[PDB]
């Protein structure tokens, strides 16, 4: 019949603002039709690496929910948003498990996310005492102890602040120019599918 | 929990932090030399205040790690650059006064301007005009009294502070538990802890005079022929058993003799291989200069040249109004942005120059995978040496033809290569001796072998036997002769063109015999071999995480610097030179045979 109702990936892909690796935004969409076929003929997406399904049959195949996670990271670094890679990305910001069905996206955004001045509105954790699970979450902002002395609180000797600035500048190169990543994470599960693609005529 | 991984987490703090911080420095550089104008000035000074301050609190924070717990060699090699306390282990007052020092001499240095007694209404500096007259006069006395008077102001100047900067200098030195200064700059190529490619500070004097012994024939044929047509030039002056007059080398003090190819040329009937005009007629524009330089790196196989590099470099002058340092420099301003500010002209000389920079940028490029702080050459000479081999398989009539410059049938006689080897020589050959007897007279004077009343006594005896100049008359000790030179009144180490000569050569033959040319060593052009950019590039991409002997292994396969590769490059030029030479004196004597 006549479809209506269209997955808001207005609201993820156009965002006027990123979150930090390290706080990367989840969505979790819901009830609604999904068009792939939109976001895979866009000439504006540099990385469309899909994991555990083509982007064919995306419009075909029906999921119970989709999460939409996005952040911001280096041009170097995209490419440890991937199953089984490590980094200081894979390790201490954002882990994605082996087994993973859905698609990671990036695209350059030097335009918007870059100032002269430079943009330290980006973060990352550099430090953690161990690497992340899959799917998790970290934005504790407690000093890391790298030494047997107790931090207490202060950034001072084997005790340094695991949150670190990005400083994206426009006249960067393009492995250390702003990225703004999308992975969609398809998952199926027992109660009724409801994100589904849409129905031809 | 243990030190390495405290150490290794420090370095990666540090290593994030200061990247960015050296990003900020180099750009407020970068925006005062494109644009010289005094916020710019501020902002530089304010950056580079932050920079200096940022790497003495972390020095000081790096020292508390111990280096014999540490067994990875990167690790290793970053702290023991980072460890370092350089002028920071000195007193406040000594320091202060050091830099006073330096800052005093520079200032002396760059805006020392002399000119001739009873005509003092203007004045002459020395970067603008007496260049021009020590590289273009043929008159004995206007010579002499422009280098006389250069050495007389500059020099009683300099002397009481250069006696204050040996013992400072020579007190920070060991105070950072070195012999001397002399021993802190020959540390630059000690390597310690790998087995078998260890170097020593020692080992650094003992394989240049080696090699300047090997060097002495070569130089000294090509210092007769030089005498022998110094004297077609100036009849009496020149005697034909001693040594050359000091004012009369083309330079203000010797360092090179590329501007005595008019007066020693072989064959002036006939041609050059000057493309300026074939440039002209094609309307070459320096964008295009350097985009052959990028054709020519990607022909042999090296990466190109970023989206960055084309919007943000100064390739032209930018007009009357905005001024900018017309010095053709690269610059690695971090974080994948290179760029080079080149005053590009349309002549051979700038678009050798274009090829130089850009194997700098390459050269930069290919360790952005290393950590910040091995962002380097393995040496001081790796950085120049891979410029000069480009500049060196640029200027060959191989490349011209290739690339369209030269006409397709411009006949390659013996009589053209032996004039442009005789050029190179000039350029090349003629600054060892000076580079070599300046460095051997530095260490002297900082290990205290040469007393301070007998500086000069025995600096002229050392030119004398070593680069074979006698000096027009004799100076006392109120002069400050070497001080009168760029690199040593600002605190520069001279040994890199000399360690960069020799390397230049013995990378040229690697890459030769690499690229499987066929001829003589100085017709031999690079492009186009894919095994010779591999050979290249595994040593670019390494910087200063590995020893600058293993690096040399990895292009050459020798575990030392040689001299054999020069040798080998001028030897038609050698064998025409021992013709030449027959009945003239090769060498000469260190009497006042001359003039004195
Ligand atoms: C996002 O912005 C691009 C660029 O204007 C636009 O073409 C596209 O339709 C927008 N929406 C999505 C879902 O990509
Ligand atoms: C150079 O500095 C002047 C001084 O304010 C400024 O007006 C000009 O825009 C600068 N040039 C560039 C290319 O930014
Ligand atoms: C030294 O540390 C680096 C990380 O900085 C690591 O990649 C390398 O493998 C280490 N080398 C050895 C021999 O452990
Ligand atoms: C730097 O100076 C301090 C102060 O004396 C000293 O303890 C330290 O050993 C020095 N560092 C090195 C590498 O010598
Ligand atoms: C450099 O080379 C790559 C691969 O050949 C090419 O895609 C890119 O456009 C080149 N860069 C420039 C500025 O031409
Ligand atoms: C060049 O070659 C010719 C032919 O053998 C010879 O007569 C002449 O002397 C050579 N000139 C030089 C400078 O080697
Ligand atoms: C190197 O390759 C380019 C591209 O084919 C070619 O134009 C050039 O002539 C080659 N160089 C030589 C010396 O043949």
């Amino acid at each position: 019949p006549n479809i209506t109702n269209l997955c808001p990936f207005g609201e993820v892909f156009n965002a006027t603002r990123f979150a930090s690796v390290y706080a990367w935004n989840r969505k979790r969409i819901s009830n609604c039709v999904a068009d792939y076929s939109v976001l895979y003929n866009s000439a504006s997406f540099s990385t469309f690496k899909c994991y555990g399904v083509s982007p064919t049959k995306l419009n075909d195949l029906c999921f119970t929910n989709v999460y939409a996670d996005s952040f911001v990271i280096r041009g170097d670094e995209v490419r440890q948003i991937a199953p089984g890679q490590t980094g200081k990305i894979a390790d201490y910001n954002y882990k994605l498990p082996d087994d993973f069905t859905g698609c990671v996206i990036a695209w350059n955004s030097n335009n918007l996310d870059s100032k002269v001045g430079g943009n330290y509105n980006y973060l990352y954790r550099l430090f953690r005492k161990s690497n992340l699970k899959p799917f998790e979450r970290d934005i504790s902002t407690e000093i890391y102890q790298a030494g047997s002395t107790p931090c207490n609180g202060v950034e001072g000797f084997n005790c340094y602040f695991p949150l670190q600035s990005y400083g994206f500048q426009p006249t960067y190169g393009v492995g250390y120019q702003p990225y703004r990543v999308v992975v969609l994470s398809f998952e199926l599960l027992h109660a009724p599918a409801t994100v589904c693609g849409p129905k031809k005529s | 929990s243990t030190i390495e991984e405290q150490a290794k987490t420090f370095l990666d703090k540090f290593n994030h932090e200061a990247e960015d911080l050296f990003y900020q420095s180099s750009l407020a550089s970068w925006n005062y030399n494109t644009n010289i104008t005094e916020e710019n000035v501020q902002n530089m000074n304010n950056a580079g205040d932050k920079w200096s301050a940022f790497l003495k609190e972390q020095s000081t924070l790096a020292q508390m790690y111990p280096l014999q717990e540490i067994q990875n060699l990167t690790v290793k090699l970053q702290l023991q650059a980072l460890q370092q306390n350089g002028s920071s282990v000195l007193s406040e007052d000594k320091s202060k006064r050091l830099n006073t020092i330096l800052n005093t001499m520079s200032t002396i240095y760059s805006t020392g301007k002399v000119c001739n007694p009873d005509n003092p209404q203007e004045c002459l500096l020395l970067e603008p005009g007496l260049n021009e007259i020590m590289a273009n006069s043929l008159d004995y006395n206007e010579r002499l009294w422009a280098w006389e008077s250069w050495r007389s102001e500059v020099g009683k100047q300099l002397r009481p502070l250069y006696e204050e900067y040996v013992v400072l200098k020579n007190e920070m030195a060991r105070a950072n538990h070195y012999e001397d200064y002399g021993d802190y700059w020959r540390g630059d190529y000690e390597v310690n802890g790998v087995d078998g490619y260890d170097y020593s500070r020692g080992q650094l004097i003992e394989d240049v005079e080696h090699t300047f012994e090997e060097i002495k024939p070569l130089y000294e044929h090509l210092h007769a022929y030089v005498r022998a047509k110094l004297m077609n030039a100036y009849p009496s002056y020149i005697s034909p058993i001693g040594c050359l007059p000091a004012h009369l080398l083309g330079d203000m003090w010797g360092r090179f003799w590329t501007n005595l190819y008019s007066l020693t040329v072989p064959f002036g009937q006939k041609p050059n291989i000057d493309v300026t005009d074939a440039m002209v007629d094609q309307a070459w524009d320096a964008q295009r200069i350097f985009k052959e330089a990028e054709k020519f790196f990607v022909s042999v196989g090296l990466p190109n040249m970023t989206q960055g590099f084309w919007e943000n470099s100064m390739l032209t002058d930018p007009g009357n109004v905005q001024k900018a340092v017309c010095h053709p420099t690269a610059w690695d301003l971090g974080k994948g942005d290179f760029r080079i500010l080149m005053c590009t002209k349309v002549t051979m000389d700038d678009f050798l120059t274009a090829h130089h920079e850009m194997g700098h940028i390459q050269y930069d490029m290919a360790y952005a995978a290393q950590p910040f702080l091995l962002r380097n050459g393995a040496n001081e000479g790796f950085h120049e040496a891979v410029g000069e081999i480009m500049s060196l398989s640029a200027a060959t009539p191989k490349h011209l033809k290739s690339i369209g410059l030269l006409s397709p049938d411009f006949q390659e006689d013996n009589e053209t290569e032996i004039n442009f080897l005789l050029k190179q020589a000039l350029t090349i050959v003629g600054t060892l001796p000076f580079t070599y007897m300046l460095e051997k007279w530095r260490w002297m004077v900082f290990k205290g072998e040469i007393p301070k009343d007998q500086w000069m006594k025995k600096w002229w005896e050392m030119k004398r036997e070593i680069v074979g100049v006698v000096e027009p008359v004799p100076h006392d000790e109120t002069y400050c002769d070497p001080a009168s030179l760029f690199h040593v009144s600002n605190d520069y180490s001279f040994i890199r063109y000399y360690t960069r000569t020799l390397y230049q050569f013995q990378f040229q033959e690697a890459l030769c015999q690499a690229a499987k040319h066929e001829g003589p060593l100085h017709k031999c052009d690079i492009s186009n071999s894919t095994e010779a950019g591999q050979k290249l590039f595994n040593m670019l991409r390494l910087g200063k995480s590995e020893p600058w002997t293993l690096a040399l292994e990895n292009v050459v396969g020798a575990k030392n610097m040689n001299v054999r590769p020069l040798l080998n490059y001028f030897e038609p030029l050698f064998t025409w030179l021992k013709d030449q030479n027959k009945n003239s004196f090769v060498g000469w004597s260190t009497d006042w045979s001359p003039y004195a």
